[PDB]
This record gives C-alpha cells, structure tokens and sequence, in this order.
C-alpha cells in the first residue's frame, strides 16, 4: 500500500541523482524496472500511465528505458479499449521517448506508431 | 578520399557544416529544385590547413562516393598558350561527366592573387586564370552536382572577386 | 511650373495623369516615357508606399497594351505583395484594381493554372467576390475546356463591372 | 624536423652526422633552384625528391635555404610569392602522406625563423623545432680537443 | 539604393523562393539603408539558400531574420560610427 | 606629430583608431552579458568562468558591487575593469558625502565618459577598453540601466545587451514588449523576475550554462545582491520543476 | 568639356522623342543638368 | 617617469595648412544634419534625434544643449569632443557672467569663449584639438536672435541660416527660397521638417527629429507664478507629440 | 600589429598589447616559485638555482615579507620583483598607521594591481616583468594569490609560475584532490617538497637548495616565518622516498 509507493518514490530521487546528466554516475534500466513494476502493483497500469508520463518530462536514467517500460503499460491499455485506447493518443503527444526525438532509432519507437496509427485509420 | 569522415570526429563542428553544404544537395537535388532558391555554389575553408583541414576535404569526399579532384594551382601556371585555358576546361567537362566531384584548390593565391602592389611581373597569368573560374560561375552552367571548395591559410590574398557572394557564398571558418 | 518651384510631391501626381491622357488619345509611346519621369520623380524624394505601389499599377496596365504580360506580371505582384503586408488597410479601389487585372494578365500569358490558384488563396485574394473575379473564372476555365458557350455566358451577364 | 638558430657551431657538419649515423643518403636540395620562374616544373622536382627519397631511403633533404620554400609573407604580395607556396605545400602533404612510415627525413636549415605556413602543429610534417643555443664550458673544450 | 529601390530587390528575389504572408518588407526597409542593388539581390538569394541547409522547406519573415543575423556578425561592435550613435 | 595609433590623435579619416578597437576584441573575452528591468528589481546575467580547478572562482569577479546598492557590469579584461572600478567607487563616495546623496546609474555614467574622452585625446593615455552596466533600483526613478561604452559615448537602456548575440536578446524583448505594451514586466518577488530573464537567454544564446558558469546580481530598492552558486542552481532547476 | 557635353546630354533626350535633329529645348535642359553636379553636397 | 609630451600635435604642412583641422572636418561633414535658423520672431534649431536601439533611452543622448539660458546649441562631428565643451562652456557662462554683470553672457561673447577653448586646444600639445563645428543659436536681449557658426578651429562667421553636417548645400538652398526675413515661428517649424523631408529619405518622423526653440516665454519660464522681477529663459525644448502636431500643420 | 610594441598608451586591436605579450615571457624565463593554499594557512616554496659554491646560502633566498603575515615569491627577474615588493611595503607601512590594522592579501593585490596598470597606461613608463605570488593569513581568511604583469591578479588554490609551471600545477593539482584542500600546514611543507622535485626536472644544469616558509593560524600563530631545521629536512626525505629520482 504506502510503504511500497513510498521505495518507489524515494529510490526515484535516488534514481534522479543516478542518471547520467553531466560525466557522474551511470544509466540503468535496472532501477526503473523496480519503479515501474511495482507501481504497476500497487496501483493499476492505467493510474501508473498518467504518473510516470509526467515524470518523463523530466530525467529517466536515459530515455531507452522510459521508452522500454512505456511500451508494456501501452499493451494493457489496448487489451482492455475503451477510453484507455483514447490515453494512448494523450500520452505519444505529451512525450516523445516512443515517437522520440533525441535519437530516431528504434524497434520500439516504430512499433508504438504502428499500433496508435492502426486503431486512428480502423 | 583516403581518410574517413565518421572518423575523424572530434573535428565536428567543421564535419557537420561540411556535411550540410555538400552531401544534401548531391544526394537530393530535388528538394532545392522545389523551393526555387539555387543549390549551393562554392565553398571556402579558411584558418590552417596544418590543424586537419586537408584531412577533412578527402573525408567529405569519401562518404558521397564523389570523384576527389586534387589541383595544385600553380600547375594551372604552363608558359604557353592556351595548356593553361585548356586544363580549367579540362576540370569541368570531367567533373561533370564524373559528378559527384570535389574540386579542392590547394592554397588559392597563385590563381587568385589581388596582384603584388598592383603592378605585374607574372601577376597576369593569375589574371587569366581566375577570369575563367569567374566566367564558368557567371555562365548558364551552374555548380550543383560539381562542388569546389577553395582553401588558403589566410583571406587576405583571395581578390574581391571571390570574396563577393556568387562565387563563393559559403565560407566555413576552423574554429 | 512644377520642377524650378520645388512642387516635387505633386510631380507624381501629375506625371501619373499626364500617362493616363496620352494612353486614351492613342500615344501608347508617350505614356511610358511620362511614367518613367514619374519614376524618377518618386524616388527623389520620400512618398507614402501606396502611391509607389500606384505607379508600379499604371506600369503593368501599360505593359499589357504594349505587350509583355510576364512583365506586368511582375510590378503586379509587387503591388499584390505590399497590400498583403498593408492587410486589410489599403484603399478599396486599389486593392480590386490589382486583382482584377492580375488575373487578367495570366489568362493572355496561358498560365491557366494560376488564376485558379490565386481563387483558392485569399492573402493574395483577399475576401473579395464580385463579378469581375467571378468571369475571370469563368473566361480562364472557358479557356481550358476550349469552349465558347461558356464564353459568351460570361461575357453576358458580368458585362456591366467587367466591360 | 625544422632547425633554426645560429650555424657556426657545425649545424651542417651536425646534419652530416645524422646523415652517416642512420646510414640515410644525404641529398643537399637547393630551395633556389625550384623556384623556376617556369610553369609547375617546381611541383614536379618537389614530387621527384619524394620518389628517389623513397626509393633510397633511409634518407634525409637537407634543405638549404628556407627563403624559397617560405618568406611568402601574409600580404597580398603571397600573390607574387606562389611558386614558394607550392614547393612547400606539396613535400607536406607528401610527408603526410606516408607519415605511419619512416623512410624520408626533412631537414630544413636557417640562421633564424621566418613566417610561413602553419606546419609546427603536427605530427606528419616537420613536427619538431629544435633550437640551436651556444657552447658552454665543457662544450668548448671538447670543440678544442 | 533608396527606399522604393530596395522595396523592389527583396520583392522580386522573393517571388522565386517560398513566401506566405509572412515576409513582411515593412521590416526589411528599416534593416537596411542603401546598400547597392548587387548586395541586397546577393543577400535575399544567400538567406533562402542558407535556410533550406538549415533544414526549413519554408521562408518566412522569421527564417530571413535568423539567416541574416548570423551571416552578418560574428564580433560584436558597438552601435555605428564614432560620429553619431 | 608621431602617428595616428603610436599616440592618441586624429585618423586621417577623422575617425579614432583606439576607440573602434576599444568596442571590438574586449567583448570575446568569453563574456556575454544582458540585463533586463524588473518590477521593483533589476536583473543581470553574466556569463563567468574559470578554466582551472585550481581558481578560486570567488575572488573572480566581474560584477562588483559599487556601493551597498549600487552594481556596476564590467564586459572587458580584469587589468582595465580595476581602473574603472577605483574611479567609480571613488565617485560614488564622493558623491555621497559631498551632494548628500546616493550616487544615480545617471551621474555615473555621464562623469565616467567625460573622464575617457579627456584621456582619448591624451597623447600618452588610452581610452579604458571596458564597457561599464551601472545598474541599481533608484528611488529617483524605479530600476534603472545606464551603459556607458568605450568613446566616451554613453547612453541610457531600459533593456541591453553586449556580445555578439546582441541581436539574438533583442529582437525576443521587442516582440515582447510590442504585444504586452510595456518595457517593463511585472511581479514583485525577485525570483520570478530571474525566471523571466532565462527564459529570454535560454533561447537567445541557445545554451544553459552551470551555477560556476553564471553570475547573477540582482538590484532592489537599497540593496544590490549576487546569487549564490546554489541559489543559481536553484531557480535553473525551478523553470524545469515547471517542465 | 562641358559645352561638348551639353550637347550629348541634350542628343539623349531628341533620340528617345524620336526627332532626327536636337532643338534648344534639349539644350536648356542639358545645362540644367551639369548644373546640378557643379553645386554637390 | 610622467609625460614629457609639451611639442605641439597641430602643425604646419608644406601648404599653409594645418593636418589635425583638415581630418577633424571630415569627421564633421560625415556627421548629423543640423540646422539653424533665425526667424525673426524666434529662432528655431531641428537636429536629429537618432536611437541606438528601440529599447534604448534616446532622453540620455544629447544633440541639443542649453549652453545657458536663452541660448542653445546643436552641431555636425564628434559627440563626445562635443560633450566635453558644453561643459567647460557652461561652467565659465555662469561663474563669470551670472552675478558679476547680473546675467548670461551675450551670444557673440560666449561663440567667442567657445572659440578660445578650441584655440588652446589647437596651439598645444598633450591633447588633439577638438573635432567639432556648433551652430549656436540665441537670444539675448541686447542683439535680438542670433545664429554663429563656430568651426573646429575656432573660427567663426556670422549666419542668419545655414546648414551642416551631411547634405548641406541642397538643404540651405530650400531654406533660402523659403525664408526671407519677418517670419513666424511656428512657419519656420514647417519650412524646416519640409527641408529635412527632401535631405533624408529611407524613413521619416518626427520621433527622429529633435527640435527646440528659443522663442517663447511661459510663466514657467520666470520659474515662478508670483510677481515678475526678471524675465528668466525663453529656451523650451518641444516633446514628440508637439512636433508630430506641426507635422500635421500644413 | 604596430605601436604597441613600444608603447601601451594606446590599445591593440588584438586586445591585447605586443609590448604585454614580452613582460610574460620573462616571467616564463626564470625560475619557478608556487603557492600551496591548505586548509589553515599557505606554504611558499621556491627552488634556489645552485650555480658555484661562491654563493651564500639564506641570503638571496627570493621570499621576502611585507608587514607580518604576508610572504611575497616571484618569478621572472630579480629587479622588477624587488621594486615592486618595496612599492608594496610602503603602502603597507602607511596602511598600519592610517587604519591601525595590518594590510589586507586582498588590498595589497589591489596596491600591486594599481602600481602595475598605471604602467599600462603609460608609455612613459615600463612596467614589471615579474609574477608573484604572495598569501597569508588575516582577519577574514587564509588566502593565496598570484599577480601577473598585465595587472591581471585573481585568488587562486593553487599556484604555480615560471619554467617549471607546468609540471608544478600537474604535481599540486593530484595532491589537492587527494586532499580537501591540502590538509594540514605540516602536511603542506612534505606536499611542497614534492612540487619543488618535480619542477626541477625542467632545469637540470643547474642543482637547486630548497627553501620553503608558511603562515598558518594552527601552527605558527598568524605569523610569516620560515620553514627550517626538522621540517625543511624531513620534507627533503619524503620528496627524495616516493619520487626516485
């Protein structure tokens, strides 16, 4: 409940202080997968979706891993449909680590397109 | 060229306005064409040739797969007449058969003076020379798929003429 | 008088009205060298952008009657230009003027295409309807189809504005 | 290598004694002599050198003078000066050329510096400024014996 | 050049490459005062050439503006003259 | 006489060689300054930095603080800074005692470029290759910025910029202040007026620069105050708090 | 030198009226015209 | 050790001529059109006002000075040779003049105590010669209105109008034709920014002419609102607005 | 380019004077001086060039004080330095009696500075071709500075000038590091010793003596007085133990 949310929250601003900003420490999916999955527990992957897009606009210990955890959350939100489907949209236009714009190679980055642009044309 | 253009990194400020001025419109004349504004014509670099600079002109030929056309200037200088009108002439029609191509002018003084003190000994073959260079610019053939690229150590012996946008428009400086 | 009393502004003026005069009598050479002295005369001195823009008016409506539409298509886009940048703030009169013949000079020089573009652009365009816009479109397009039905339609019932 | 500073100490006798040291074919190269008032020719000579010094090697050119591979000023009189920037331009570029390999020796010889051309600032041409100062109390001694 | 003449330079250079109702000369007659026909022609083609390189298919006001400014200074001198400022 | 640039005289132009280079090569000092007006502040930014680990970047300084209220922006090398520092500090504190009162951004600009002038025409002293911000919160006329410049030509902004991105500053503030219809933004807490003042940099020169790669001096209504390192850090971060 | 100029000057003016002769008329305003270089600013 | 330099920096050339004026003058006629002119009810002097930038303040610069009273000053060269000789101009008109014969100096003494000072200038060495020419336009009460041209030499010559700068002679031939003695103020205004029209083109206003007169008395201008005891300044200086509305005055 | 090579009364366009350019050269061309900044005080060493045994030891040692707590070394020429050093005593002298406080590290940067930019106003006199570095211990904090001739002067950590400026600041600097600042004042004077060796290495035709002297608030109680004895003979062996050779 909160003690979870809280190492979460906390190892966050361990992250923060983490990430590879200037030459200083390093740039790990290993602690956003501790972030991400367990939110995703404590929570649901829907209220984890509109958090974590917030928290993209900021650091992220490299943008490969946001880009990474985005694409699992984003395959639950298709499963269920609904307005779900219509959060899709709202987070690719909030924040580009999926349509990304600090580099322009990826598997994933095409992949996140294919799906959005599909359900737009059906 | 014989050095490599991704390589040579580290050097970067230069590689990437080098990159923009020569590779896009070779690659891709149409998107000049379409907006109705000229490719690029002539290219200077300027500041020391003994930081790299040689290093970059083969570099930048490489990646396009151009034709890398070397010319010593003064080479350009025979004492008969004519040989001197026949190899600018010679330079362009092959560049423009083997296009892409680099025409790399190695220390443009010597075709391309200002003259010595205004008087002449041996200051009009340079004359001669560089009336043709401005004559193909000025001419209904254009540069686009031929791209020369003039370097001396020092701007202060390149003449007005060229100094002039239409001749040389880009001028990259060695920072 | 004018040029030894320092009545320069009005110079123009005159100049502008000495063309018009000469054009109507059938001196199509004397037009265009007046015009030329008012040209001088304009750029002597300071002037508001409207009047210059007027002359360059009187330019292209010469270089129809003496030929070289490519020409009057050019001061006409000149004029078209600045009036864009004036919005909606130059005159009434000088705004339809330009248009009118702009699209004119395209249907002469065969650019067909063109008046249809200039019919879908409205900065270059303006808000304007009225009969004279309208039989141009429909002399343009009565060009395309190579019909002369649609011709006299136009000519018919547009008369009164366009002739 | 670019040596400046006072001869009369044995400089040339110095260069010699590289020369014999390394077991290079010395080849005495006068600048004056390429500086032709004729087309390119220079270009070639300089090209030449290149080509027997290979052929040769170890060798080192022992470049007298510094006066007509350089002295071409930064005014438009560099203009009149060319024939020097050529002869220069191109025994550079060829020693960079081949820079991995060591075959070929540059020697350049003056009583002191003279403007020229950036060349001081890299590897593969003449790197190296080496300064001439005097003798001292052990050196003139030794001279002396 | 005088006023109605430059008017006229940027107006045609302009007809050839991209413009929109941006491309405003009330601006343009401000920034410059009487430079010859060559250098105003020279500079009008050079500012739609260098923004294409900078990866813009469009010209606007703005993309003139940012093209000059660079071209024109890379040292920075106090105001004009020491005859009037 | 001698020559027109062996000693201080007329060119044959009838221009000063001395001065032109004057305004030129003390801007590239790695040094771009802009200041801007508050509401009820005044904003500086500089640019200042320090090559070596081993230089202790307090002593570097290139805003001063004049009086307790007074700031004065030097652009320009650290040899001539001190001579127009001493002259300034020693008209601010003349001044104070002699007319009764504190000295104006005005009075000190106007003095300071007779005084060049003077030594312009000299034939053994130079003109001062500084360019000199003076910059406070008067009670005499809200913030002020009064920049004089090496010719003795000054002259008063209400925004200003040096270096070669001079026109990059203000062509932002006066589209600006075209839509808004004032010179002068409002709020009163000194915080969001720094904010105000990066997001013009930030996009003019292009570039976010570190706490030990900025100064910022700040002026108020009796006092004028730089940021501490932290404290530039601080409100770098706050813009991206928004973000 | 300037007498010959007028002359040429006012020949200008009598080739783009189209006239195969010069009149005074030409010639008043040719003097009219080396007079505005003599008095430069 | 200190400066030793006392010979002379102005000096003879094989002509007659003196190198340090000839080069200063250039300065002068590159320098900003002025104007002066006396209208026989007033006397009216237009310069231009010029920014250096749009935000910057143009109330700082100065190309009009009240040298004292009733009498201003505008001028052709160098600004800050300009800047310099108000100031010891100013200071002599007071401390000499101001309660010693109870009043500002003449016109024709104080272009004379001017001429002086670019006359020391001009004779001694450790300092250049003042690169400058004034148009000093007046009243003072003993010679009506007055303009002088002040040369940077310090020679001077009695005008009634004149111009200098950059395009002076055009400019002085529609003033001549325009103005002819007996005249109001306010026309001489008018013939004035028509004269200026013609002389520069490229952009007009009035926000870029900067104009004053000499030619009017306020209350304001005694200094006080109670009982006369003297007559006070006559100087007054027009804001923009004032000026685009003798635009708009045909 | 021309007339500011003799002169510095007008101004180059390079910014930067010709004239200027030669005074730093000589600094360069004499012997190297450093200035250790720690976290109590300063510690000023300086090599002392060995030529013939007809000189004296401890008598042309180039550490000379001003007031009580200012230690003053240089590099460059012998003249410029001594003229300079008694230009700043008298201004120190005339500060106790006018203030009756002793003279500021900071205000005699400024007295130095203002006696050197005059002489870069003037053509009519020539200014000093020396850099010295100097420090102490006041009322507001230890402090290190170094002048440069320009009229050029900043705090400094850490300082270093002369032929062997290069090799000294490459020395300090992994010793800073290591440290907070340069730890103790004792600690300093082995630190120093380490500096002197590795400098040295750019003479070699010449033996050197080491001579170093501190002002520390921990250990000498605010005074300038020299490092001799024990300490000086304790910091040869630590420099002589880790660098060999």
């Amino acid at each position: 409940a909160q003690n979870d949310c809280n190492s979460a929250l906390d190892q966050l601003l361990v992250l923060e202080k983490k990430t590879r900003q200037a030459s200083d420490l390093a740039s790990s999916k290993e602690v956003l997968a501790k972030i991400v999955d367990l939110l995703a527990s404590r929570n649901k992957w829907d209220d984890l979706n509109e958090q974590l897009t917030l928290l993209s606009k900021k650091h992220g210990q490299l943008k490969l891993s946001i880009q990474y955890m985005i694409q699992k959350v984003m395959e639950y939100l298709k499963s269920s449909k609904s307005l779900d489907l219509n959060t899709r949209i709202s987070v690719i236009e909030t924040i580009r680590v999926v349509t990304e714009n600090k580099i322009f190679v990826e598997v994933e980055r095409a992949r996140v397109t294919k799906d959005l642009v599909e359900i737009k044309k059906e | 060229g014989e050095i490599t253009f991704d390589g040579i990194g580290g050097l970067t400020e230069q590689i990437r306005e080098l990159r923009e001025v020569i590779e896009l419109p070779l690659k891709n004349p149409e998107i000049f064409q379409r907006v109705g504004i000229k490719p690029p014509k002539g290219v200077l670099l300027y500041g020391p040739p003994g930081t790299g600079k040689t290093l970059l002109a083969k570099a930048v030929a490489a990646t396009i797969g151009a034709n890398f056309i070397f010319s010593p200037a003064s080479g350009i200088v025979d004492k008969y007449i004519g040989e001197s009108a026949r190899i600018i002439r010679e330079m362009f029609a092959y560049a423009k058969e083997h296009e892409p191509c680099i025409i790399f002018m190695d220390e443009v003084d010597a075709i391309g003076g200002r003259r010595f003190s205004e008087g002449t000994s041996a200051d009009r073959e340079i004359q001669r020379t560089l009336m043709e260079l401005l004559t193909q610019m000025d001419g209904f053939d254009n540069l686009g798929q031929t791209k020369i690229i003039m370097a001396t150590n020092r701007p202060d012996t390149l003449d007005p003429a060229l100094l002039r946008p239409g001749r040389l428009d880009r001028k990259v400086e060695i920072p | 008088e004018f040029k030894k009393l320092d009545d320069k502004p009005s110079l123009v003026d005159v100049h502008l009205l000495e063309s018009k005069v000469y054009h109507k009598l059938r001196n199509l050479a004397k037009s265009k060298a007046s015009l030329t002295a008012a040209r001088t005369a304009a750029n002597s001195i300071y002037c508001p952008t409207q009047t210059v823009a007027e002359l360059d008016l009187m330019s292209g409506i010469l270089h129809c009657e003496d030929k070289d539409y490519k020409t009057a298509f050019s001061y006409f886009f000149e004029s078209f230009e600045s009036y864009h940048n004036l919005t909606t703030h130059n005159s009434y009169e000088k705004a339809c003027q330009v248009l009118k013949y702009m699209l004119l000079s395209k249907i002469m020089l065969n650019l067909i295409d063109d008046v249809k573009n200039i019919l879908n652009a409205k900065y270059t365009k303006e808000t304007y309807q009225s009969r004279g816009i309208d039989a141009m479109k429909a002399v343009a397009e009565a060009y395309n189809n190579r019909s002369l039905l649609d011709f006299n339609t136009a000519l018919k019932q547009y008369e009164k504005e366009l002739m | 290598a670019l040596m400046y500073g006072p001869p009369g100490t044995g400089k040339t006798l110095l260069a010699r004694a590289c020369a014999a040291q390394t077991n290079a074919t010395f080849l005495k190269l006068a600048a004056p002599q390429l500086v032709q008032m004729y087309i390119g020719e220079g270009a070639k000579l300089v090209r030449d050198a290149f080509a027997l010094a290979k052929e040769k090697a170890p060798t080192i050119i022992f470049i007298d003078e510094l006066d007509a591979i350089g002295t071409k000023r930064f005014d438009s009189e560099k203009s009149g000066d060319r024939e020097v920037q050529r002869t220069m331009l191109e025994l550079l570029n060829q020693l960079d050329g081949f820079s991995s390999d060591d075959r070929v020796k540059v020697l350049a010889a003056t009583n002191r510096v003279d403007v020229l051309d950036p060349a001081l600032l890299r590897s593969g041409r003449l790197d190296r400024k080496i300064e001439f100062p005097l003798p001292s109390e052990d050196s003139r001694a030794q001279i002396l014996q | 050049r005088d006023r109605r003449e430059r008017r006229l330079i940027f107006g045609t250079i302009a007809s050839k490459m991209s413009l929109a109702p941006e491309a405003d000369l009330d601006s343009l007659i401000i920034r410059n005062d009487s430079l010859s026909g060559a250098v105003i022609a020279a500079i009008m083609q050079e500012a739609g050439l260098r923004a294409v390189r900078k990866n813009r298919y469009v010209i606007l006001q703005s993309d003139l503006e940012e093209a000059y400014a660079t071209q024109v200074k890379t040292d920075n001198t106090v105001d004009k003259f020491d005859f009037y400022k | 006489a001698g020559y027109d640039r062996h000693i201080t005289i007329f060119s044959p132009e009838g221009r000063l060689y001395q001065v032109e280079y004057a305004f030129k090569a003390t801007n590239q000092t790695n040094i771009n300054s802009l200041a801007v007006r508050g509401k009820d502040c005044t904003v500086v930014i500089s640019q200042k930095k320090v090559p070596d680990k081993l230089l202790d970047p307090t002593t570097v300084s290139y805003i001063f603080c004049i009086s307790r209220t007074i700031g004065m922006v030097v652009n320009g090398p650290i040899p001539d800074a001190r001579n127009a520092a001493l002259r300034a500090k020693a008209e601010a504190a003349e001044f104070r005692y002699k007319y009764g009162y504190d000295m104006p951004c005005d009075v000190l600009a106007k003095r300071m470029a007779n005084l060049s002038q003077i030594y312009t025409q000299r034939a053994y002293m130079r003109p001062l290759g500084v360019i000199l911000t003076f910059v406070s919160v008067d009670e005499e006329l809200g913030p002020s910025i009064y920049k004089t410049d090496p010719a003795g030509y000054y002259v008063g902004y209400k925004a200003t910029a040096t270096g070669p991105k001079q026109q990059e500053i203000t062509t932002n503030l006066e589209n600006h202040f075209k839509k808004s219809k004032i010179d002068h933004i409002n709020e009163e807490s000194w915080e969001k007026v720094v904010e105000f003042a990066i997001t013009h940099m930030i996009d003019a020169l292009g570039t976010e620069f570190s706490k030990n790669d900025l100064e910022v001096g700040v002026a108020t209504k009796d006092k004028f105050f730089t940021l501490s390192a932290e404290n530039i850090e601080e409100r770098l971060v706050a813009i991206a708090e928004q973000d | 030198a300037d007498v010959k100029g007028v002359c040429t000057e006012a020949g200008m003016y009598a080739l783009r009226e189209r006239r195969i002769h010069v009149t005074q008329e030409d010639f008043e305003l040719a003097v009219g015209k080396v007079m505005n270089k003599n008095q430069e600013t | 050790m200190t400066d030793r330099y006392s010979f002379s920096l102005t000096t003879f050339s094989p002509s007659g001529k003196l190198g340090q004026i000839d080069y200063a003058l250039t300065a002068v006629k590159q320098g900003v059109t002025s104007l002066g002119i006396k209208a026989t009810n007033g006397v009216v002097i237009a310069t231009e006002k010029k920014s250096s930038s749009p935000l910057a303040m143009s109330e700082t610069l100065s190309k009009v000075s009240l040298l004292t009273p009733d009498i201003g000053a505008v001028y052709s060269g160098m600004g800050p040779d300009y800047r310099v000789l108000v100031d010891k101009s100013r200071k002599v008109a007071h401390t000499s003049y101001k309660r010693i014969y109870g009043e500002y100096p003449p016109t024709k003494l104080l272009v004379s105590e001017v001429a002086k000072i670019m006359q020391e200038a001009t004779q001694s060495g450790g300092v250049r010669p003042f690169g400058v020419s004034l148009l000093i336009a007046g009243h003072d009460e003993f010679n009506g209105f007055s303009l002088y041209q002040v040369d940077p030499s310090g020679s001077y010559f009695p005008w009634k109008a004149t111009a200098i700068g950059k395009g002076s002679v055009a400019a002085k031939t529609f003033l001549e034709k325009r103005w002819n003695d007996e005249l109001e103020l306010e026309d001489a205004i008018h013939i004035a920014l028509l004269t200026l029209k013609e002389s520069v083109e490229g952009e007009f206003n009035g926000d870029t002419i900067e104009l004053a007169i000499i030619g009017d008395e306020n209350p304001d201008l005694l200094g006080y609102t109670g009982i006369p005891t003297d007559k006070g300044p006559r100087f007054r200086k027009l804001t923009s607005q004032e000026i685009n509305d003798r635009l708009e005055a045909l | 380019g021309t007339g500011y090579d003799l002169s510095n009364s007008v101004f180059s366009p390079d910014g930067r004077n010709f004239q200027v350019e030669y005074a730093v050269k000589a600094v360069e061309n004499g012997t190297t001086s450093i200035g250790i900044k720690c976290n109590d005080g300063v510690v000023f060493a300086v090599e002392k060039l060995i030529t013939s045994k007809l000189l004296v030891p401890q008598k042309n040692v180039k550490i000379q004080v001003v007031d009580r707590h200012i230690g003053c070394v240089y590099s460059g020429l012998i003249p410029d330095g001594r003229h300079l050093v008694n230009r700043g005593r008298e201004e120190a002298a005339s500060f106790k009696k006018l203030y009756k406080t002793p003279i500021p590290i900071p205000a005699f940067a400024d007295r130095l500075g203002q006696y050197v930019q005059a002489h870069t106003l003037y053509n009519s006199v020539r200014p000093f071709g020396v850099s010295t570095i100097f420090g102490g211990v006041d009322k507001n904090g230890a402090h290190l500075y170094m002048l440069e001739p320009s009229g050029s002067y900043w705090g400094y950590k850490g300082a270093a000038t002369g032929k062997g400026r290069q090799s000294a600041k490459a020395e300090l600097e992994k010793l800073v590091d290591h440290h907070p600042e340069g730890l103790s004042a004792r600690e300093a004077v082995k630190q120093a010793a380490k500096i002197i060796y590795l400098a040295h290495e750019d003479n070699k035709e010449k033996d050197f003596e080491l001579e170093i002297s501190w002002c520390s608030l921990s250990e000498t109680n605010g005074l300038h007085k020299f490092v001799k004895g024990d300490l000086l003979q304790e910091a040869i062996d630590f420099a002589q133990k880790e660098i060999n050779g």
